[PDB]
RNA sequence: CCAGAUCUUAAAGAUCAAAAGGAGCAGGUAUCAAGCACACCUAUAACGGUAGCUCAUAACGCCUUGCUCAACCACACCCC
């Protein structure tokens, strides 16, 4: 997560010369104080790419787009935490995650070195798509739990059989 | 010089599915099979087990497999030979230069 | 016109919705009866698992839940 | 060639090519970047194809 | 000998590829220069209004 | 791929081919959708270690049935 400082000139009114010589009044009118959420995203996107990307001037690169989507994904999550019953934005959040997931897979199969750096910097955790998407109903999860528990119990029966029964035979040898 | 095998496949090329087990990679071989009715070729997927001694398999690779002279179990009958295309790290066999899909990572016309 | 088919499907649904209402409690008895056999058959399936695995008793701490039971 | 495995790979190498794996571990690399449909078949038929005399005597 | 011929054939095509890439690379630099002037012209215009 | 049995003989040729294995092909049914130990490593041919394997391209089930024919597969009262 990132936190743009409040008293910073917005993206556009930065490179123009002669700003620091202006009085505090105009600097206040251009800072993030008098700018809406839209201007905040620009500063987040500008800073984020300058920290992880190699060539910021390239926008068509996959890594650049993944950074752009991550900014929107974080923005949607903040909106979702406030407006919980909103369904239009929840759909956007899920589709944005799926698009980033699809683009991360494409980046991995082309440039592994860049994919590793993007995955580490942004904190994204890439999980392989599990085969055979099935709905885990109560009957299946119950029976699966029993089979795993029975499997562990069989190991204990054999493990103690390996210890005690062999020792009993070895008792005759040792005497 | 008797080091033959009884399997019908001596050399095969397939994609790595997973590397969950110890020093063994499950690969998926693809072949073309003619449909008798439509007279068209479709892919048929089969899963093979290959023994990787160096643990060099990453999911998504294309691996050449060599038939094992003696099976090590009822399923492992093939041994990995080479990594044809490392995932994400693909070097063009012609120019011997790193590449990422269509765009060359390094220009082959720039020796220095 | 196609109304000769919607009307035929209208009458059948209207008569079925009266067969359920007239014998509502008969279906209640059968539904609960089938649910008990559904639960019992599930118990035998789990009982078969541990008996064939060599165990004598079910693993400790395992009480089979009643999945086909009314809850909320 | 019913017993020869043929596998396709799309958009992995900027330069199209064909690779042949022999029984003795030999690798044959065929480079195609401007050759037409007909040229490749004639090129393949000569590097690894069978001779006409061999087929007719078989 | 067929293997030897095929090896020479790849080398012959490789020389053509290296020559052709230089032509593409030279054109790419020309395209980059034209893009740079267009971007610089728009950069100057945009900064004037912000000032 | 083929041990083994047999025949011939200059002990290396041939006839039949168990077991085991797989490029592909192979009845109906998904209202049979999950099977429940079905994997692998080390050295041992133990122990120890990893937590995996098959499956919507049909696993696991159920029903019907000799066959792809110089012939092949199976049964020899019943409890495979
Ligand atoms: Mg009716
Ligand atoms: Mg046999
Ligand atoms: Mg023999
Ligand atoms: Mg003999
Ligand atoms: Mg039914
Ligand atoms: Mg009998």
């Amino acid at each position: 997560q990132d936190d743009p400082p409040p008293s910073m000139l917005l993206l556009d009114y930065q490179n123009v010369p002669g700003i620091h010589k202006v009085d505090d009044v105009v600097k206040r009118l251009l800072s993030l104080e008098m700018a809406n959420q839209k201007e905040k995203l620009k500063i987040k996107k500008m800073q984020l790419m300058n920290k992880v990307l190699e060539n910021p001037e390239d926008t068509s690169s996959l890594e650049a787009r993944i950074v752009a989507l991550t900014v929107k994904i974080r923005n949607y999550e903040e909106h979702m935490q406030k407006h919980r019953k909103d369904k239009a934005h929840k759909r956007f959040l899920l589709m944005s995650i799926d698009q980033r997931k699809k683009m991360l897979k494409n980046l991995r199969e082309t440039n592994y070195a860049v994919f590793e750096k993007i995955c580490k910097e942004l904190g994204i955790e890439y999980t392989f798509p599990p085969p055979y998407h099935r709905k885990a109903h109560r009957r299946w999860v119950t029976k699966k739990a029993l089979c795993t528990q029975v499997f562990r119990e069989v190991q204990k029966l054999k493990k103690q059989k390996r210890a005690l029964r062999a020792a009993a035979v070895a008792a005759h040898k040792q005497g | 010089s008797i080091a033959r095998s009884s399997v019908h496949a001596k050399w095969v090329v397939g994609k790595v599915i997973g590397t969950a087990m110890q020093k063994t990679a499950k690969v998926r071989v693809t072949r073309l099979v003619l449909d008798p009715y439509l007279l068209k070729y479709f892919n048929k997927r089969k899963t093979y087990f290959a023994h990787d001694a160096l643990q060099q398999c990453t999911v998504g690779d294309i691996v050449l497999l060599k038939a094992l002279p003696v099976p090590r179990t009822k399923h492992v009958k093939h041994e990995l030979a080479e990594i044809i295309f490392k995932v994400g790290q693909v070097i063009d066999p012609v120019t011997g230069k790193p590449c990422a899909g269509t765009t060359y990572l390094e220009s082959p016309i720039s020796p220095e | 016109k196609n109304i000769l088919k919607i009307r035929r499907r209208k009458m059948n649904h209207h008569k079925y919705r009266k067969l359920v209402k007239r014998t509502r409690f008969l279906r209640r008895k059968v539904r609960e009866g089938r649910l008990r056999q559904k639960q019992v058959k599930f118990e035998r399936d789990l009982k078969r698992i541990w008996q064939k695995a060599g165990l004598k008793e079910a693993p400790a701490g395992w009480q089979t839940p009643k999945i086909y039971l009314k809850n909320q | 060639n019913p017993w020869v495995q043929i596998t396709m790979f799309k958009n992995m190498t900027p330069s199209p090519f064909l690779r042949f794996y022999l029984d003795s571990g030999e690798q044959v690399l065929v480079d195609v970047e401007s050759k037409s449909n007909k040229e490749i078949v004639e090129h393949i038929r000569k590097i690894l194809g069978k001779n006409e005399e061999t087929l007719e005597k078989e | 000998e067929l293997m030897a011929w095929n090896q020479a054939e790849n080398q012959r095509l490789h020389e053509l590829r290296l020559a052709r890439l230089r032509q593409e690379a030279l054109e790419q630099e020309r395209r980059q220069a034209e893009e740079a002037v267009l971007q610089a012209r728009e950069a100057q215009a945009w900064a004037q209004l912000k000032e």
